[PDB]
């Protein structure tokens, strides 16, 4: 039973490696949410500090892959980090390359590319994290693409990751069902990151403080991540009605 | 299945241990140092009676004062004489001089541990170097595929070793001759065959400091053999 | 380490046969039946396609005749897509010796190469082996027409007839009864169309089911022609040897 | 590259691998070499179960190294041609750099040494192949007949035999090859050849072939009718 | 580090089976159905979008993908071994023929190239095969329109028409008894979507079928006038409206 | 080294070859045979630069010994000499070109004809009636214009090679010290000897 | 363009006795007209009874000593305290020129 | 089962065994703490004095990475030391490339990744050891641990080792009992007092204390041992405290 | 047991097995002793001999002339370790014209024992080895084990039987480690702490290897007769 421990096709087509490597991706027991607006993508994402003597302001699981571009991850924190010097040396590759910025769909290819050759090489193990890279791309807009250990990738009205994805999921479903359009019709992104918030406390059924949530809010030429104190402002406004 | 440079639980080389068991299987080669010149001798172990016995060459020339015999996979010998002619001869070209016995067997050892996963396993051989310097005078070594070797006044290798070393004990001593190192090789040799010792199934080979390096003809050790008969039956 | 998922495909049985080589020998016998027969004026290239469908596009369909040069071709037994890396070194080593000598080159020396190749893959490298068997037809102007057979071991002989592929034994002793030295092109024709419809797990040998070939100097004057048959052809061929 | 250790000990001190490359030579058809008082001559068993053979074209067993040197050999046929691919190249490079022509004993040493070294080399298995190699040295009149195995060893024969049945036909020739008065004449080689290959081959039709060396380049190989001479007679003597 | 594994994991068993060939065909029986037949005037290959997720745009997702401007191609089985044998067939197309000839390759040469990067990872160190079944389709001025299946083991078969995944043997059923060699690209798309609909379960239109076809050529996606000789690719996907445009006339 | 002619007549082909090597202000040799036998029918002769002419012709030589001894045959004249042809074309490229010009006669026993090719140093070969190289041909060639008819017989090949040779010895300023004559034709090489 | 050599001037002397051996050699160092110094020793104790000298370009000079200082010592590792003798010596150093055939240590050496 | 055989392997939890393995040669290991200041950092760890041969203060553990960061670590010795080799290296061409030194967050990924890669072969073993380290940026202190996973965090207290329960304990009431903050002085007089209370767990054999610090007043911001009449000091302190 | 295949893998308990296995090769070879004082070092080491026809294995080297260590295990390992000291000694007075410390000499052999505990395909080193050094600080003692752990002392000893001249020692600390321009009374310690790691045998002339450095004393190793003086 040696098909069971390297990327080879078991009897029944399958790649145990590949499907072990989507379970190590709720280790951390975090469940991140994003959705676009009209003129912006939000990326919200559960913090959890268990330790005291931990410094809080390092713990994170969103980062900043370039300007425009920002990426959460759901999994462990070393293949998350891994995943994301990768993806900020691409980033930075093409646009010397080619001249441009490097889209958020093209980003999340590449990365399903590597992320396939670790199921078909064998030498190499998949990454055992699920990537969710967000921005406003100058040409597609409002964007949201999510990369997995199987090499898939696909865009996203709006997405959720975790333990608990699939009440979020539906949560997220059942409104665009009412609203019948591909986005949150909302001008500002304060307003989007509210919405955000306000459906995570709804379908997980929990209260969130100011330092239980990480955001990430990305606009037009720039991705860029919300302190405690901004996260507080936006739990005092949904309180507020 | 396992790695060729693993170690066993009691700290041994595998691969290493399993080639110990191959040299014991391989022909016998008795070694003696004196004062006068080192001798060595083989079994040569001919197959078949059809096998013409003087092509079986398991005494070996490395300089024209430093003689090899071998016992084991003698085919793996080979490339270690080259190393050894090569490391001889390039030490005299590099320094005008002849190579140190010593120093010509420690450049063999440093082979022998050169395998893993460099060669895919170590020498199934082993060899008796026997030669003569200017510093050490004349000198006998046992080169194992551990990359050991030990200098022996008189040793066995092959499958009657230890029953020749027991041998190889009581009779050397520090005042032997020449002649005296010659005709107890045979002895020892005649002891631990299988068939009856002859000048056509056994070599004797020497190496003095005045002629070098010299296997013998199979004219001059037939009367060697005949004079051990006589003073075997002179008591 | 990887030493732990290493099949070893390069080693030898305890009885001194080489695995991988006995069981890509078992894959090709489960391949469509190919057969070589020589004659005098020319040789024949017969070889049932596997289970088709009515669907399939037979005319611009080729898995068993190809050609490796004007003057050589081959009938392939086993995997296809192993066959077509092996085609084109061949197709590669025949222009080789082209360009060097200018003249082309001889069947025997391009079929060691091939065969060569593929007992490199039996002995080192620790690959598999290639699943597939030739039958080599061609022509030169030193030994004439040639038939010989390549295995995946890398070993080669020459032949009269020859079959590959499945129910080899059946096909052997039916060629065997029949073949002649005196024989026609015409008649080694039929002979192996007979021997395939006999020894065919098909309830009926037709047209749609076959690729054949002839290699013949029956090309106008001192020169050598290849004929792959289209399939109106062989259709043609099977009802003038009265198959159908 | 492939660097896996394949010929390696084993707990008793055996390289199976080698070991199972014998059993390979032991399955390969017979060969047989006998050397005589001015000539060397090597016969090969040819099986029977492949009839419809072109035997214009088929690889003929005995295989020139150069004009004065030949190979024979038992055991995998593609395996023999790397080896004899390689000594023909080696046999060239000699006369190139030395001017003379490679010693039958030289050839063979080359030949067991690329024979050994795949015991000991990463990535590769050994030759399941045991040759016979015969010839005449450049100027000499002195019949050579050398043996070499996958191990590497080789050595030189006043008669030996290899490959399947070979037990049978050594002990033919222990009996019958004397060392005081080889076969002094071709006739009386071949025939004996021939006698060794009729313990074991079965017809001695198609069966059986012979090359016959001869000093200075004089190699030649016997045909079908020629032995068949051979055959009669042997068995006309025998009827007695 | 360095990749060590430098030996086959694809090998003969006893039997004389490929093991890891046979699991990538079942892999291959696993995936969404797609299908592929051939008219005389045109090829029209189709497969479902079986979208993961209602929240997932399955725009972005493209099961049917351009190679060459006359050259398409749709796969069933594992969707990101596909997505990278696009990537090579595409850059293959160029660095082994256009590159050298200044033209496309032929359907069947393309299909050669691509066949030959599915045989290698059957057999080169260290990798698995593909777990994909392709269906090509494409036109070239010579040997004109054609249609082929490219499997794991890198074997490859023209096709008049075929289906591979889920319902094939079902699908291939209905093929036979519909198509003919006097079929025009329109009736083609006709009978494509009728075979289609047996084996989807759930909605049936435009945004949940994906479709192309090779057929004239269109000189309004060529980007450019000038050159008479230049008119445009054959290959052409249909739109989510033309598609449910001729599902009113099924 | 200095001359090489080459002439092919009715059933043979005939190479002479100087026998002078000079280096520097010394003949150092007068008895030196430019060519090597590359097979039973075929004869090579050489000249150019010292050392890389005989390293050369040895290498071709080993070359198709080792192509007939493999194959058990001989090849023919324009299948050696495109193989010769070949090794100085990949040769000029190289880091240090072979800077040799050769000839090579040969009977062709397939066709029964004789063959003379003539190949220089950047691989351009030519099948002639008659060839040379270096300064030798600005000689020779008028004479042959002349004199050659092709259904000559070989003592009429060697009454034009020496009408050649005297030229040669009458007018080129550097002393040759005489050539080695051999003829190639359906039995073989043999070289003449009195010349 | 880089001239990789140079020139330090100096002068030295070997004289071989019956019994005892002298190497001398002038301590001044000089580039063109300049003096670098009055006293920079040029005639070394290498071991084993041995005194060298590589006289011309300082650089190449020092650095054939170094080498050579370096090969007295393995010697000594690799042969069990031999004493190194004076041709044994002499060849070594052969060696340690020659490898520099095409890129020479632009000194006269005399041990 | 056979998951926890080969490195880089996911076992049907999604866990890597090897790397939990590995985690068990750590906590066999000897104690090792950091603790963070208001404008540096303390490293302290536990040499255990296997013998009276040990020459006292000779087998020094804590290492220094460029001139600004130290480093400590618990478990097999040998990996820490390749580990800070290779930490020495990507400073090195960081400073060689960008002028600066290197950032202690930008040094903390670079151990990071290395580490992390170690993970992803069979070809390769984990590392046996938790490193913690730091030290002083232009951005002010930094305190990280660094795990066999690949896994870091930063800290206001870190702790590892055979001892570290205890000395976790410890941490936890210095930073509730100073929010404020805690000084460089007062951090090694804690680091000495929280080792010696540690030791509780490897109380056979006695040992010998070992601590360091950057601290931008006390240092200049630049890593130096604790020597002398101050490490003495510490000690006297940490001995007070246990009785 | 199944974790012991190889370098590479760690056991469930955090154990590395070939470590451990080549830890074991040390303690079946034969016994070596160091001490050192504050002006000398000196080592001490039993040689084994294969039979009385055979020589005795020699067990110090030396790798500079301020430098050298004794080994006990597999005695080819020691020489590749010895090569790699004596290039490092070279290398640091050739370049930078500085005598190797031994404390760094002994992060360089950690370091180089390290990588065969860490790789596929290799394997640890099966040898223990002892090395004593003068350098700018004064005599040193290291102590290397293969697992890549090298420990300054005062004294110290490896091999069979090791541990009873290991007690001597820590008896004998405070008495050894003040014999301060004596270089024969140090001798005399260690040949009497080697003393009681032994049974059966005793110290004869071809037996005793012993060698020592010191301020004004280069790394000198006494064989044969020159070590009947202590016997
Ligand atoms: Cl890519």
């Amino acid at each position: 039973g040696y098909d069971r421990h390297i990327t080879i096709f078991s009897p029944e087509g399958r790649l145990y490696q590949v499907e072990y490597a989507f379970k190590a991706t709720n280790q951390t027991n975090i469940n991140s949410l994003a959705v676009r607006g009209k003129d912006c993508t939000v990326v919200i994402s559960q913090k959890k500090v268990p330790d005291k003597l931990l410094d809080p302001t390092t713990v994170s699981y969103i980062f900043c892959i370039s300007r425009t571009i920002g990426m959460v991850v759901n999994g462990p924190i070393p293949d998350a980090r891994n995943a994301a010097l990768r993806a900020k040396a691409e980033a930075a590759e093409f646009r010397y390359k080619y001249g441009y910025d490097m889209p958020c769909d093209v980003l999340a290819k590449r990365m399903a590319n590597l992320s396939q050759i670790y199921t078909q090489r064998a030498y190499m193990r998949p990454l055992g994290v699920i990537l969710t890279f967000v921005s406003v791309d100058e040409e597609l807009g409002p964007s949201i693409y999510k990369t997995d250990p199987a090499g898939y990738y696909v865009g996203y009205k709006a997405t959720a990751t975790g333990p608990k994805q699939q009440e979020i999921t539906t949560n997220l479903e059942n409104h665009f069902k009412k609203s019948k359009i591909d986005h949150i019709n909302e001008e500002s992104w304060e307003k989007v990151v509210e919405f955000a918030i306000t459906h995570m406390i709804d379908a997980l059924g929990t209260e969130f403080s100011k330092n239980d949530l990480e955001v990430g809010v990305a606009t037009k030429d720039k991705f860029f991540t919300l302190s405690a104190e901004n996260i507080e402002e936006r739990l005092v406004a949904i309180a507020e009605q | 299945d396992r790695g060729v440079s693993t170690f066993s639980p009691e700290g041994r080389l595998f691969q290493v241990e399993y080639s110990l068991e191959a040299i014991k299987l391989g022909s016998t080669a008795i070694g003696i140092a004196t004062k006068e010149g080192v001798v060595l001798g083989v079994e040569k172990r001919a197959t078949s009676p059809l096998l013409e016995s003087d092509s079986i060459e398991k005494i070996v020339e490395i300089d024209r004062h430093i003689g090899c015999a071998m016992s084991g996979l003698t085919a793996d010998a080979r490339s270690m004489i080259e190393h050894a002619r090569t490391a001889a001869v390039t030490h005299n070209l590099y320094y005008d001089e002849d190579i140190n016995v010593e120093s010509l067997t420690q450049s063999v050892c440093d082979l022998a541990l050169r395998f893993g996963e460099l060669m895919s396993r170590p020498f199934g051989v082993a060899l008796l170097i026997a030669g003569h310097d200017a510093d050490d005078g004349y000198q006998l070594f046992h080169a194992e595929p551990s990359g050991t070797f030990y200098r022996y006044n008189a040793k066995a290798i092959g499958s009657g070793s230890e029953g020749a070393q027991a041998e190889l004990l009581n009779e050397w001593h520090s005042s032997l001759t020449l002649k005296e190192a010659e005709l107890l090789v045979l002895k020892i040799l005649k002891q631990v065959m299988e068939e009856k010792l002859d000048e056509n199934n056994a070599q004797l080979s020497c190496i003095t400091k005045q002629d070098g390096f010299k296997i013998y003809d199979n004219e001059k050790t037939a009367e060697l053999i005949k004079e051990l008969k006589e003073k075997e039956a002179a008591e | 380490g990887s030493r732990r998922y290493d099949s070893r495909t390069t080693i030898f049985s305890p009885e001194g046969r080489l695995y991988q080589v006995e069981y890509a020998l078992e894959s090709i016998s489960h391949a469509g039946t190919a057969i070589g027969i020589m004659a005098s004026d020319g040789i024949v290239l017969a070889a049932e396609r596997k289970v088709t469908s009515t669907l399939l596009e037979q005319d611009t369909s080729t898995e068993k005749l190809y050609k490796l040069n004007d003057k050589i071709a081959v009938a392939v037994a086993g995997l296809t897509a192993d066959a077509e890396i092996l085609i084109n070194t061949a197709r590669i080593h025949a222009q080789n010796y082209l360009k060097t000598y200018n003249e082309d080159i001889p069947v025997e020396i391009l079929v060691r190469r091939l065969s060569d190749i593929k007992q490199g893959y039996t002995q080192h490298g620790g690959l598999r082996p290639f699943g597939v068997s030739f039958i080599y037809a061609g022509y030169d102007d030193r030994y004439g027409y040639q038939l010989y057979t390549s295995n995946p071991s890398g070993n080669y002989t020459g032949w009269k007839a020859i079959s590959v592929g499945a129910n080899t034994s059946a096909a052997q002793t039916l060629l065997q009864m029949d073949y002649k030295d005196d024989m026609k092109v015409d008649d080694a024709i039929e002979l192996a169309l007979k021997t395939l419809s006999k020894t065919t797990d098909s309830s009926a040998l037709t047209y749609d089911r076959l690729e054949f070939a002839t290699i013949r100097k029956g090309a106008n004057d001192g020169e050598v022609y290849q004929k792959i048959f289209k399939p109106q052809e062989i259709k043609d061929i099977l009802v003038k040897t009265g198959i159908t | 590259g492939y660097d896996r250790a394949l010929s390696i000990f084993s707990p008793d001190g055996h390289i199976f691998q080698v070991e199972y490359a014998l059993e390979a030579v032991k399955r390969g058809t017979c060969a047989v070499g006998v050397k005589g008082k001015n000539c060397v001559v090597l016969g090969c068993e040819r099986r029977s179960t492949l009839k419809l053979q072109d035997t214009r074209i088929t690889p003929s067993k005995v295989s020139k190294i150069d004009s004065h040197v030949v190979l024979s050999f038992s055991g995998l046929n593609a395996d023999s041609r790397i080896l004899i691919e390689k000594a023909r190249v080696e046999a060239q490079s000699h006369r190139l750099t030395l001017e003379d022509p490679v010693t039958v004993e030289y050839l063979t040493r080359y030949v067991a040494g690329v024979q050994q070294r795949y015991t000991q080399s990463g990535g590769v298995r050994p030759f399941g192949v045991s040759t016979l190699i015969a010839g005449f040295d450049p100027r000499d009149d002195e019949p050579k007949l050398y043996q070499t195995e996958p191990s590497g060893i080789y050595s030189s024969w006043s008669a030996q035999t290899i490959g399947r049945n070979s037990k049978t036909v050594r002990e033919f020739l222990e009996k019958n090859y004397d060392r005081k008065e080889p076969p002094a004449t071709v006739e009386e080689c071949v025939k004996l050849t021939v006698r060794s290959l009729l313990e074991v081959v079965q017809t001695g039709a198609k069966n059986i072939e012979i090359t016959v060396v001869k000093p200075d380049s004089d190699i030649v190989a016997l045909s079908s009718e020629e032995i068949n001479q051979y055959v009669t007679q042997i068995e006309q003597e025998k009827q007695e | 580090m360095t990749d060590r594994y430098s030996f086959s994991l694809t090998t003969f068993s006893p039997s004389g089976k490929l093991g890891q060939i046979d699991y990538a065909l079942t892999a291959v029986k696993q995936g969404v159905t797609s299908l592929g037949i051939k008219a005389t005037n045109g090829v029209v290959i189709a497969t479902e979008k079986k979208s993961s997720s209602p929240l997932a745009m399955s725009e972005t997702l493209s099961k049917v993908s351009l190679l060459t401007p006359d050259i398409g191609a749709v796969y069933s089985g594992m969707g990101p071994d596909y997505r990278v044998l696009v990537d090579k067939s595409r850059k293959v197309a160029h660095t082994s023929y256009k590159r050298i000839y200044g033209e496309y390759p032929p359907t069947k040469l393309l299909v050669s190239e691509v066949a030959k990067i599915m045989q290698e990872a059957t057999q080169s160190g260290g990798v698995r095969p593909f777990g994909v079944s392709l269906l090509i389709a494409g036109h070239d001025e010579f040997n004109g329109f054609s249609l082929y299946q490219v499997d794991p083991s890198g074997s490859y078969f023209p096709w008049k028409a075929t289906a591979i995944g889920k319902g094939s043997v079902a699908a291939k059923t209905f093929l036979e008894k519909r198509w003919n060699d006097e079929l025009e690209l329109e009736d083609a798309i006709h009978i494509a979507l009728l075979t289609l609909k047996e084996s989807v379960e759930g909605e049936f239109n435009g945004d949940t079928i994906e479709l192309a076809i090779i057929g004239d050529e269109n000189p309004d996606l060529l980007g450019y006038t000038g050159i008479p000789t230049d008119k445009g690719p054959r290959f052409r996907k249909l739109t989510s409206q033309e598609i449910n445009d001729r599902l009113e006339a099924l | 080294m200095d001359i090489i002619l080459g002439i092919r007549v009715q059933d043979s082909v005939i190479l002479a070859s100087s026998k002078a090597v000079t280096r520097g202000i010394s003949v150092l040799k007068d008895s030196d045979d430019k060519t090597r036998q590359l097979s039973p029918h075929t004869l090579m002769s050489f000249a150019g630069e010292a050392g890389d002419t005989v390293q050369f012709a040895e290498y071709i030589q080993a070359n198709i010994q080792l192509y007939s001894i493999r194959e058990d045959y001989e090849l023919s004249p324009q299948a050696v000499s495109s193989f010769v042809r070949q090794e100085l074309a990949k040769s000029i490229r190289s880091r240090r070109p072979y800077q040799v010009n050769v000839l090579i006669g040969g009977y062709d026993k397939k066709k029964n004809k004789p063959e003379l090719y003539q190949i220089d140093y950047l691989g351009t070969k030519v099948e002639l009636p008659y060839g040379a190289h270096g300064y030798s041909g600005f000689y020779t060639f008028s004479l042959l214009d002349h004199h050659y008819r092709p259904d000559m017989t070989t003592e009429e090949g060697l009454d034009l090679l020496k009408l050649c040779v005297q030229e040669l010895e009458k007018r080129m300023p550097m002393d040759f010290k005489g050539v080695i004559v051999k003829i190639v034709d359906k039995d073989g090489i043999r070289q003449v000897d009195d010349f | 363009q880089f001239n990789p050599y140079g020139d330090n001037g100096g002068t030295i002397l070997g004289i071989a006795g019956e019994d005892f051996a002298v190497l001398a050699g002038d301590t001044r160092n000089i580039t063109d007209y300049s003096i670098n110094s009055r006293y920079e020793p040029k005639v070394f104790d290498c071991g084993d009874n041995i005194v060298m000298s590589a006289n011309g370009f300082a650089a190449d000079g020092d650095a054939l000593v170094k080498r050579f200082k370096n090969s007295v010592k393995w010697y000594h590792f690799d042969h069990n305290d031999k004493k190194l003798s004076i041709n044994s010596a002499a060849r070594n150093i052969q060696h340690l020129l020659y490898g520099k055939r095409f890129f020479p240590y632009y000194v006269h050496t005399i041990i | 089962t056979g998951y926890d055989l080969s490195n880089s392997v996911f076992s049907p939890d999604g866990r890597n065994f090897q790397v939990e393995y590995a985690v068990k040669a750590v906590e066999n290991g000897t104690t090792s703490i950091g603790i963070k200041c208001n404008d540096g950092v303390v490293f302290a760890v536990e040499k255990l004095i296997t013998s009276k041969l040990l020459v006292p203060q000779k087998n020094v553990k804590i290492q220094v990475v460029d001139r600004h960061i130290g480093c400590v670590y618990s478990g097999l010795i040998p990996d820490g030391r390749h580990l800070v080799n290779r930490g020495r290296e990507e400073a090195a061409s960081f400073k060689k490339l960008y002028k600066t030194p290197i950032p202690i967050p930008a040094f903390a990924d670079r151990l990071g990744q290395y580490v992390q890669a170690h993970t992803l072969y069979n070809s390769v073993r984990p590392f046996g050891v938790s490193t913690i380290f730091g030290g002083v940026d232009k951005n002010g202190a930094h305190l990280y641990m660094l795990e066999p996973s690949g896994s870091y965090w930063g800290y206001k207290g870190a702790a590892t080792g055979k001892g570290r329960q205890s000395a976790k304990a410890e941490l936890e009431k210095l930073v509730d009992h100073h929010p404020e903050g805690l000084s460089a002085r007062e951090a090694v007089k804690q680091a000495a007092k929280i080792i010696y209370l540690a030791h509780e767990d490897n109380k056979e054999k006695d040992f010998e204390l070992e601590i360091s610090w950057c601290s931008l007043s006390e240092t200049n911001g630049l890593h130096k041992f604790v020597k002398g009449d101050l490490l003495q000091e510490a000690i006297d302190f940490a001995q007070k405290e246990i009785n | 047991n199944n974790y012991d295949g190889d370098t590479v893998t760690f056991s469930p308990t955090g154990r590395l097995f070939q470590v451990e296995y080549a830890l074991e090769a040390i303690k079946q070879g034969s016994v070596t002793v160091g001490l050192r004082s504050n002006t000398h070092a000196v080592l001490v080491a039993l040689k084994r001999n294969a039979d009385e026809l055979s020589s005795y294995q020699k067990k110090i080297i030396k790798c500079d002339e301020h430098m050298g260590l004794s080994l006990a295990g597999l005695a080819p390992d020691a020489r590749v370790l010895s090569n790699y000291l004596r290039q490092q000694c070279n290398y640091s007075s050739l370049v930078f014209n500085r005598k190797l410390a031994v404390e760094r000499a002994g992060h360089l052999l950690c370091d180089k024992a390290q990588k065969n505990t860490q790789s596929y395909g290799g394997r640890p080193y099966g040898v223990g080895l002892l090395i004593i050094g003068y350098d700018k600080s004064g005599a040193h003692l290291l102590e290397f084990q293969p697992s890549g752990n090298v420990t300054e002392l005062y004294g110290t000893a490896i091999g069979a039987r090791s541990q009873g001249a290991k007690t001597y020692l820590e008896r004998t600390l405070d008495t050894f480690i003040k014999i301060d321009g004596n270089p024969d009374e140090l001798i005399k310690a260690g040949v009497e702490a080697i003393s009681q790691s032994l049974r059966d045998e005793s110290l004869t002339v071809d037996n005793l290897s012993i060698a020592i450095v010191g301020k004004d004393t280069p790394f000198t190793i006494y064989d044969g007769e020159a070590v009947a003086k202590y016997i």
